[PDB]
DNA sequence: GCTCCTCTAGACTCGACCGC
DNA sequence: GCGGTCGAGTCTAGAGGAGCT
């Protein structure tokens, strides 16, 4: 069975036949994630959100807008914003003349905005704000998950960590090597093949050297994370006028920061790590019990119905004030036999299975199945939440 | 015309050079051993064979002293040799008063003249010295005291670190932070006292050289590794009177006897920290001491005894030569550490990860209890432990509903809390899981527990059945009785799935009573299976305890010891194991290297004004801690440096001899010998048979042989009976070496385990039997070793006192004739740096030796001096091999062998300029991110024109 | 001012021209800083925990910000059109009036659009999220995101709940909704009354409800529910309808849809305007700063690993700590306290040198502003406490 | 041909607190 | 009264060296 139907069945991957093919998905021009996949997103944007700026020193959140002033460079692809009435407008209230027509056409060209193709133009314009905000001392950085829009027509949607460090030139190379070793370390934390994560040089058109690491896909690499040592000009086209304003302090000196690029996708980094998971047997996806979206299966069966679900209720509460995401499978009117539920839950990487039945009202004892193991264990219900507790934070560090 | 060749059409060397060093005038060869010659060549087939003439070389040579070449060399090493010489006679004359009573305290050196009366002084003053040197070895690399004796009076010294009371220093070194000092430093082991030494870090070298009394003890009375076996075990056996080991307790005893020398059990620099070294000062200082003056004592009966029998003064300018290694190093270095441990961890992570993996799908087994049909996991434990006690929709629930059903649910979720009570007071671990699951787990109340399986290690019983491991096709199997082994299915006679082991094997021939091996072991008594062991190094008897070990990995390289099933993250363990071996094994010695970083005011003016130099950066040198003579055949002996290791693509840290680097303004020439070893053989085979070069099959051989072509021994030895290259390289040097048909046998069933005992015997019978190719060749190895006095061809050196046969009988012989032909590549390596050293001093090249690892030669030049730096290595190796041959009646030389294939001209010690020594630890490459760009190889010819063909500048 | 405190602290951005309430509400802008950016994830989290975790069948969705676009006129939506077609019409074959007007009614007919509502976004993850619950009514998509609206583009970041019913009990689900929704923004104000409610109708007479914060200058709409039927669902899947039908006991029934859409960017001005010696009393669970570490009379270096390690504490628990130790200026400790109480940080820690003696750390509190002494053991303890006790 | 050592690691064995 | 885990004790195989600290 192919990994995409799986998903698909298992609500990681939505769409037609014609939208899971390897092309729809590396394009992003449609949404491709079920509520499992949602959920499995937002812990990979959380564990990069707390490792890039929570353990980090001096790395502040910044938010940018989807639009952008408009521009009119020579071969700029970024789709423009163009106001239907004003067109409506122009076409039929007047009735202008084949060069006003023309005219117009060159101004949705000049004035109308477009969508942001990078997260590097949003934090190079809080670059004072951030300055202000650290006494104007270095080396300081700025952090922002957000979409990012491509061309493919059609337009392509694809989700961007994009980490902009501000550092003197002196310091750059160590900085870009570092924050290298850094990112292919966190890819590689999560994943049960970190020999499929890659890293290589690239070198653009005007000669700036940078990284850009990749994951080997099934059909070939690629590129899930690109680093570039941008020099000065990035900040002085920003900011057009006195340099006072853009230098930070080096310690006892005034430099104007080097600028480095960490940019990531977070999408392809998802499609990435469902692939690693999947082993390419129990059909099983050994998502990283940080990245798994559900944890923790709650089951009912061999009644009183009414007291075992009370019971399920009150363990569902106590774990969900804790931070931990459980699936209430007990509130499925559709029963099924344990092995198609086994199956199932193994299927949507769910790290243990819960099982409450009715000698639980007496001892207090429940079914404990592991996700890695397959192993039954009976453990007191008091004792559950802990154990969890641990086993998640074991997993973190 | 510049050409002359020989009666066997082997070309010799050109007229010019041939003028100048052999003279003019020479002797017509003798008929009759012309025609032997040419008949034994005839008889093998190696006569009439083309032979394209090399180009012609016209050089004039710098004017070489005396009559013959012998006496310019031995003019050359008496002059190098004759400052300290004088030093050395002065402190065998020496009249030294008792030691002193009471020793200072305060900084730096103190002088104790009559009567014990302390003195400080900046710097010895004094041409000779016997040196040793304590070091807290808790507190770091720098030295802590040190004493010295000279002939005026006795000497001592403390670091500021063991006197002043300040907090702790900078982890990084200075020459500032070191013990301050022609000049000859003599002592024991006195590689690691010259580490310690403030000059011998410099760049520009200053006139100091040092007498090892350990080197020289080895040149006399050196003991053979299994003569120290020998003399370990008992401490024919007449030898053992003669000899000691390199103790300076049992040299002691062994030259000057009298009151044996007692190691301290304190151990304050060994084991013990400051506070104890602070403590027992006096007592410390006494045994330094009583060491010292052992260490004179032995120096006195050693030294005209070594200059006895080892007459030529070019071994002891080569001897002192061999001890002024400078390896320069960058800040790169910390870089190449960093990165190779931290590579390591992570590689060593994902095995860890990759066998809890394999552990973790190991268990599904259980289910229908299929792990009964598991090759490997069929006879663990899997047992079970039991556990022990003592609608339509409705609508939106209301406020007080939803609150009232909170509040009832989480009353009756802590009802069942008050069951505690009913629970053993001592949780089992994991009972569901099973028995050999549970081993690798810790419990839940161990407040180290980590997830799943993860006391799992490879060196446990489980971890080679979980990697699903094969040797040829069949499973790997652990008998205590007999240690590992494999299970070879087809017999006929929980119980094994002997029928799993028939498919595996049934597959793994398909896809890739019949088998021969360590035995089939029938007392293990496996149902469809025999039991044979792994073969191990040391014997059939021996039994293997793991087969991930380091004697396993050119037995797993082969595509012998495969992982089977589970090939996920199976092989990758097996890989990752592979890829980190070598680091796993020496990251001690590497990490632990006495780096010292030369302050900016200290490096000459050259560095500071070069376009690649960088003011952030530090250049510093490693002392390799090289004994210049560690084994009875007098090689320098170095586990990290003096190796043979080298750069590779799956290996973690090889590029270790890449990250020595030159100084800006300073440029590595170095030069590589071609098959020395063989050369000197094939030389005393023709000195032996017919007194002229090619006269026996062997020499003509090697002087024929090309590499590339495939006429060379190595290749030709390989192709006569299907080996690999490095293998029949190991064979061919084993056999010059004097190794007999029993090594030849076991060589043979360890690289192909597939042999017999009887295949191999008459395989290694055919090879030596080939009247053959080296018969003289031997037979001269054999009438060298057999005399009264075994000396080497060349310098004469004398032999070790514990392997003359007047101690030995008819013992050692195989020790002897390996002897022979390393002692004389030992004096090659000494005339070339006697000769090297000339033309430095003579016409003013900048430079200084800068290591000397098998055979190879390095120095530090400078940039601007490189050329003539390989033009003066070119002249050097001419030199020796023309006294070489000279030495052993042969006044000619071989043009294919007179000079260099190629001088390396580099910014660091990689094996070829060519390499880029990609590396897991350093993947781009060494220009990638260090920016060392490729060096220059050149020949004779091109040295030539781009040094108009002089060595003046 | 609290608009002038907030820019001087990092909760807002942007120019004086853009801090007008006009250009607050517009959203053309991105008009917070990094503390506002942090308060503004502490709300969305704090929303999505009550509207999915603590709620049974509501399910994440991700939608695109575009949409396939149509003629429909009344669309005022910004459109994509991509510059390389008029690079192309304007730099080429140099077309004429017909083509020229041909050309621009194919941008309306046929191009993006950007997305006003999430309604839509959930509408077509329907039926999977209706198979993913065996079609079992009732059950709701929740997604947080980015909506444009015309003014230029204004962009404000809205959380909508979708919440798929019967008919017949959409009126209760609707009231049920509308009180949780207003206990909810009560629960982290200190004045709850600023917050109310009025019934408002459709232009199409479908009953709903608006949800309404007192701002100083009037009344702004934060949260809008609607009662929509089951127009919107038969208008995104014409056709075929036994595969939109969910099952509500035996029978089954197109469901009605209830729309729950909340602005968090308008939610977190209005809890900033509550918010308001100058003293911003953010909501324990909302604060972006809770723990403050500082030093005092030296020695540098120990304290300095004093104050790192409490630091690594509290991050591994989960708690932000603004690293007030590195800060090179060494400011007053009343200006210190001043400038944490308008950054709303929760609780400040003082390492001093009884501190290395003793070991305890002075913990001032916001609220109170008075000092007291507590181990550091006990620290890490007391802070995840108070933060349980706030969140309920 | 082939000793010794000190050492780490692993696994088998047996006496022994302690809870049932 | 008795057996269940647990903590040394020991036995053994691999590894590093046979120098100086
Ligand atoms: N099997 C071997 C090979 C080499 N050496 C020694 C003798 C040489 O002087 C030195 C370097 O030899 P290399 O193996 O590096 O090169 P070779 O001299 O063997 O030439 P080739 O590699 O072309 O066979 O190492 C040895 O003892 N045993
Ligand atoms: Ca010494
Ligand atoms: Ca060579």
């Amino acid at each position: 069975e192919a990994l995409v139907d799986l998903c698909r069945r298992r609500h990681f991957f939505s769409g037609t036949p014609q939208q899971l093919s390897t092309a729809a998905l590396l394009s992003g021009c449609h949404a491709r994630f079920g509520p499992l996949g949602v959920e499995l997103r937002k812990n990979l944007a959380s564990q990069w959100w707390s490792s890039m700026v929570v353990f980090r020193e001096q790395v502040f959140a910044v938010d940018s807008l989807h639009q952008e002033p408009g521009s009119s460079q020579p071969r700029d692809s970024a789709f423009r914003l163009v106001s239907p009435e004003s067109i409506r407008e122009i076409l039929q209230d007047r009735e202008p003349s084949k060069e006003q027509l023309v005219a117009f056409l060159e101004n949705l060209l000049k004035t109308s905005g477009k969508l942001r193709a990078t997260l590097l133009h949003g934090a190079l314009e809080h670059y004072v704000n951030c300055l202000d905000l650290v006494n104007r001392k270095l080396p300081f950085g700025l952090a922002q998950i957000g979409v990012c829009f491509h061309p493919v027509t059609r337009v392509g949607e694809k989700t961007e960590a994009s980490l902009v460090w501000f550092t003197p030139t002196r310091t750059s190379s160590q900085w870009l090597d570092f924050w290298l070793r850094h990112r292919l370390l966190w890819w590689r934390k999560f994943a049960m093949s970190p020999s499929n994560f890659s890293s290589a040089d690239c070198q653009d058109e005007l000669g700036r050297k940078g990284s850009k690491l990749y994951y080997s896909f099934p059909w070939g690499k690629e590129p899930i994370e690109t680093l570039w040592n941008l020099g000065d000009q990035e900040l002085l086209h920003t900011y057009p006028g006195n340099v006072s304003t853009i230098q930070g302090r080096d310690g006892r000196k005034n430099v104007v920061p080097c600028v480095l690029s960490v940019s990531g996708d977070v999408d392809l980094g998802t499609l990435a790590y469902l692939y690693d998971s999947f082993q390419l047997q129990r059909k099983v996806l050994k998502l990283h019990p940080c990245l798994a979206p559900i944890k923790v299966a709650l089951d009912v069966g061999k009644g009183p119905t009414v007291e075992l679900r009370q019971v399920c209720q009150g363990l569902l509460n106590e774990l969900l004030e804790n931070g931990i995401s459980v699936w209430p499978g007990y509130s499925e009117t559709v029963h099924s036999s344990l092995e198609q539920l086994h199956s199932k839950y193994d299927e949507m990487s769910v790290l243990f299975s819960v099982l409450v039945t009715e000698t639980t009202l007496e001892n207090g004892l429940i079914q404990l199945r592991s996700r890695d193991t397959t192993m039954k264990e009976m453990m007191h219900i008091s004792k559950l939440r802990d154990f969890l507790v641990k086993y998640l934070a074991s997993a973190s560090n | 015309g510049q050409l002359r060749l020989n009666p066997l059409l082997i070309q010799m060397l050109s007229r010019g050079l041939h003028e100048q060093i052999f003279g003019c005038g020479g002797e017509m060869p003798d008929e009759a051993a012309v025609q032997r010659s040419v008949e034994h060549l005839q008889k093998h087939g190696l006569w009439g064979q083309p032979a394209t003439p090399l180009p012609d070389v016209e050089l004039r040579l710098p004017r070489l002293f005396g009559g013959n070449l012998d006496q310019h060399f031995r003019l050359l090493a008496q002059k190098q040799s004759l400052p300290y010489l004088e030093a050395a006679a002065s402190l065998l004359e020496a009249q030294l008063p008792p030691e002193p009573k009471s020793w200072a305290w305060a900084e730096g050196w103190t002088r104790y003249g009559p009567e014990g009366e302390a003195e400080p002084v900046a710097i010895p003053e004094e041409r000779a010295l016997v040196f040793d040197v304590e070091v807290c070895l808790a507190e770091g690399t720098c030295p802590t005291l040190a004493v010295a004796i000279s002939p005026s009076a006795w000497y001592s010294w403390c670091s500021r670190r063991l006197v002043e009371e300040r907090y702790s220093w900078t982890s990084q070194l200075s020459p500032a932070d070191l013990i301050p000092l022609e000049q000859l430093v003599v002592g024991h082991n006195v590689s690691f006292d010259r580490a310690h030494i403030r000059e011998q870090y410099l760049i520009q070298d200053s006139r100091m050289r040092f007498l090892d009394t350990m080197s020289m003890h080895m040149a006399i009375s050196g003991l053979s590794s299994f003569q120290r076996s020998l003399w370990m075990g008992a401490k024919s056996w007449d030898w053992m009177d003669i000899s000691s080991a390199n103790n300076l307790a049992d040299v002691h005893n062994l030259y000057v006897g009298g009151p044996p020398l007692e190691k301290e059990p304190r151990e304050l620099f060994v084991k013990g920290s400051m506070r104890d070294i602070r403590e027992n000062f006096q007592d410390l200082m006494q045994y330094c001491a009583r060491d010292v003056w052992a260490t004179f004592e032995v120096f006195q009966q050693q030294l005209p005894l070594f200059l006895e029998r080892c007459p030529h003064p070019v071994t002891l300018a080569g001897m002192l030569e061999m001890g002024v290694s400078y390896l320069p190093v960058n800040q790169n270095w910390e870089r190449y550490l960093t990165e190779a441990q931290n590579t390591y961890e992570e590689l060593q992570r994902e095995m860890k990860k990759s066998l809890m993996d394999l552990a973790n799908d190991a268990c599904q087994l259980l289910s229908g209890e299929r792990y009964k049909e598991d090759p490997w996991l069929w006879d663990l434990e899997w047992d079970l432990q039991e556990f022990k006690q003592k609608q339509e929709d409705p609508g939106p629930p209301s406020e007080e509903e939803e609150l009232q059903r909170s509040v009832t649910a989480h009353n009756r979720l802590q009802q069942l809390r008050s069951t505690t009570d009913l629970l053993p007071k001592r949780p089992q671990h994991l009972p569901g899981h099973p028995g050999w699951y549970r081993k690798l787990c810790p419990r839940l109340d161990d407040p180290a527990w980590a997830p799943g399986p993860s006391l799992l290690s490879l060196q446990m019983r489980v971890t080679p059945k979980l990697m699903a491991l094969t040797w040829d096709g069949f499973p790997l199997h652990y008998s205590d009785s007999h240690g590992w082994g494999y299970l070879v299915p087809g017999r006929r006679d929980v119980t094994c799935p002997y029928r799993a082991i028939e498919s595996l094997y049934r597959k793994h021939c398909l896809e890739q009573t019949y088998h021969h091996g360590n035995g089939p072991y029938n007392d293990v008594n496996i149902p469809g299976c025999w039991f044979f062991k792994l073969p191990h190094k040391d014997g059939n008897n021996y039994n293997v305890g793991s087969p991930f070990a380091k004697d396993f990995l050119p037995k797993m390289e082969d595509g012998t010891l495969q992982a089977g099933p589970g090939g996920a993250s199976g092989p990758r363990a097996l890989e990752i194991n592979k890829m980190i071996s070598f680091w796993r094994n020496a990251h001690k010695r590497i990490s632990s290297q006495m780096v010292v970083w030369l302050p900016r005011s200290a490096l000459p003016r050259v560095v500071t004004r070069h376009p690649s130099f960088d003011e952030e950066g530090h250049y510093g040198a490693i002392l390799p801690q090289v004994v210049t003579a560690g084994t009875i055949t007098r090689r320098a002996v170095e586990p990290t440096w003096l190796t043979a290791s080298n750069a590779r693509p799956d290996r973690v840290g090889s590029e270790l001899k890449a990250m020595v680097q030159a100084p800006p303004g300073y440029v590595l020439v170095g030069a590589d010998v071609d098959s020395q070893e063989l050369w000197i053989a094939a030389v005393l085979g023709d000195a032996h048979f017919a007194g002229m070069h090619g006269c026996t099959a062997f020499g003509w051989m090697t002087l024929q042989g090309r590499k590339s072509r495939g006429t060379d021994l190595h290749s030709k030895t390989a192709a006569t009976v299907g080996i690999s290259r490095e293998h029949a390289k190991i064979f061919n040097y084993g056999r010059i070496y004097g190794a007999g048909q029993s090594f030849a046998e076991r060589l043979l069933m360890q690289f192909n385990h597939r042999l017999t005992r009887q295949e191999a015997a008459e395989k290694a019978q055919q090879m030596y039997a080939v009247g053959g190719t080296e018969s003289e060749m031997f037979n001269k190895l054999e009438s060298i070793a057999m005399s009264d006095t075994p000396r080497t061809p060349v310098l004469g050196c004398c032999i070790s006192r514990a392997l003359e046969p007047s101690v030995v009988q008819g013992e050692f012989i195989t020790s002897r004739v390996n002897w022979v032909v390393q002692s004389s590549a030992v004096d090659y390596l000494h005339l070339m740096l006697v000769a090297m050293k000339w033309l430095f001093e003579e016409f003013a090249i900048d430079g200084r030796f800068c290591i000397s690892i098998h055979d190879e030669v390095r120095y530090l030049v400078r940039e601007e001096d490189r050329y003539r730096a390989a033009l003066a290595l070119q002249i050097t190796n001419l030199l020796t091999r023309c006294m070489f041959a000279y030495k052993l009646g042969l006044n000619d030389l071989p043009q294919s062998v007179a000079f260099f294939s190629a001088v390396d001209i580099d910014q660091c010690l990689r094996k070829e300029v060519t390499m880029d020594c990609k590396t897991p630890s350093n993947p781009t490459g060494m220009e990638r991110r260090y920016g060392i760009p490729q060096g220059e190889a050149l020949d004779i010819y091109q040295i030539i024109e781009l040094t108009k063909g002089s060595l003046e500048k």
